[PDB]
């Protein structure tokens, strides 16, 4: 499960650079993102969405 | 001596946050509690399970530094590599030394009294530890050949490991004399 | 083997119920906290005052076998004459030998695996521990002679002393290794 | 101070034989027992009161 304090550090590397980020969704819910060169497994729903609205959906 | 900020030498990342409830799977966790004074506790490691991706990124390798970000007890602590994949919890700030350093010479460097002085000027918390990775990161190291830093881990190493033989023959000597005692009744 | 119920050979008293609120004084306390398994921690004991008439009852001696008849583990100690008056706190029941066995040879025998199968054969409580004096003076003992007694206890005591000369050496020796390298 | 199990215990060890008990009392309140060859200071205030009476005055 992601948390809110690893994608923002993910933010303040350089990892995840730009205003969007690939986002694997697990049944709608924000369950991981994946950078650049990373694997999404054959079964995994990755949408690309704004780092400050996944910033945000996080807070809740 | 020159001195290197540990920032320009090592990749910083804090552990993986695991709820309680978690599947005891393959994957092992550090936590505080696994951070003694001579080492990890690696034989009570709790157990669970994480995705391949996401495990990468939090997977351990041999030299890292662990350091205690949370708790009351800034401790510091080098991971050696397991049979099993094992990763630090969210508590422990990981040093992944880059160039130079030895993990284990970051270590003695903040064992030191000035180590400390630097890790309790980085601490943003009264009570409780909250270390600042910012601030941890501008600490100055002493930096010396890399050999020379290898001789003093190699001996480091051995009075650690003449340290367990010592205790363990104390004790497995004593249990005799108190059993040689136990079948004379 | 001839054996002597325990309660025909010892003296056998509870410990004193001291609150927490008393005027740390002269008179040492031992809680379940202070009996390790190497012995009493005798420099963490809490200190208080007590009256002459009411401390002379519980006031320790030399040679009594401390057994913890509540909390959570069943601990036997010996008690060591110290420089300072120690009791017994409530949780604690006293063994004052009389005659025949030695206070340290009725430590053997609590610890050994009969002694343990007789100890929690008088255990009261469930979870927590409520051993019943009744039924601990109802535990027999093997008596051997008292010279032989001290033999074995003399050796006992003096592999205690040892694992501790052994312990320090070996935590005095790391400390000098690792400050031998701090050096650099 | 004297408690319940202190009482008892001396009630069924044979030190305190008899009906009565010898009783020291601090500012009304039972504060010790007094066997026959302990020492009172000359400030205690001893009383000789009954065994059944003052095990259930310290029983409240």
């Amino acid at each position: 499960m992601l948390y809110i304090d690893e994608f923002k550090e993910a933010i303040d590397k350089g990892y995840i650079l730009g205003d969007t980020v690939a986002i694997v969704r697990k049944n709608g819910k924000i369950f991981d993102y994946v950078l650049p060169h990373e694997k999404v497994r054959d079964d995994e729903v990755v949408t690309v969405e704004r780092v400050e609205e996944v910033m945000v959906e996080l807070d809740k | 001596r020159e001195k290197v900020t540990l920032g320009t030498v090592v990749d910083c990342f804090k552990g993986k946050a695991v709820s309680s409830k978690v599947v005891p799977g393959d994957v092992g966790l550090i936590n505080l509690s696994d951070m003694g004074t001579l080492g990890i506790q690696y034989h009570q490691l709790r157990t669970f399970q994480m995705d391949r991706r996401q495990l990468l990124r939090y997977l351990l390798e041999d030299g890292d530094v662990l350091i205690a970000s949370k708790g009351t007890l800034k401790k510091v602590c080098v991971f050696h590599k397991q049979n099993r994949d094992v990763v630090a919890s969210s508590n422990i700030t990981v040093l992944r030394p880059q160039k130079l350093l030895r993990g284990y010479y970051i270590k003695f460097f903040l064992d030191s009294p000035i180590g400390q002085a630097l890790l309790d000027a980085a601490d943003h918390g009264k009570d409780v530890i909250n270390l600042s990775t910012k601030e941890l990161l501008d600490i100055p190291i002493p930096v010396i050949p890399l050999v020379k830093q290898d001789y003093l881990i190699n001996h480091y190493l051995r009075g650690l490991t003449d340290y367990h033989r010592k205790l363990n023959r104390a004790e497995q000597e004593w249990e005799y004399i108190q059993n040689e005692i136990q079948k004379g009744l």
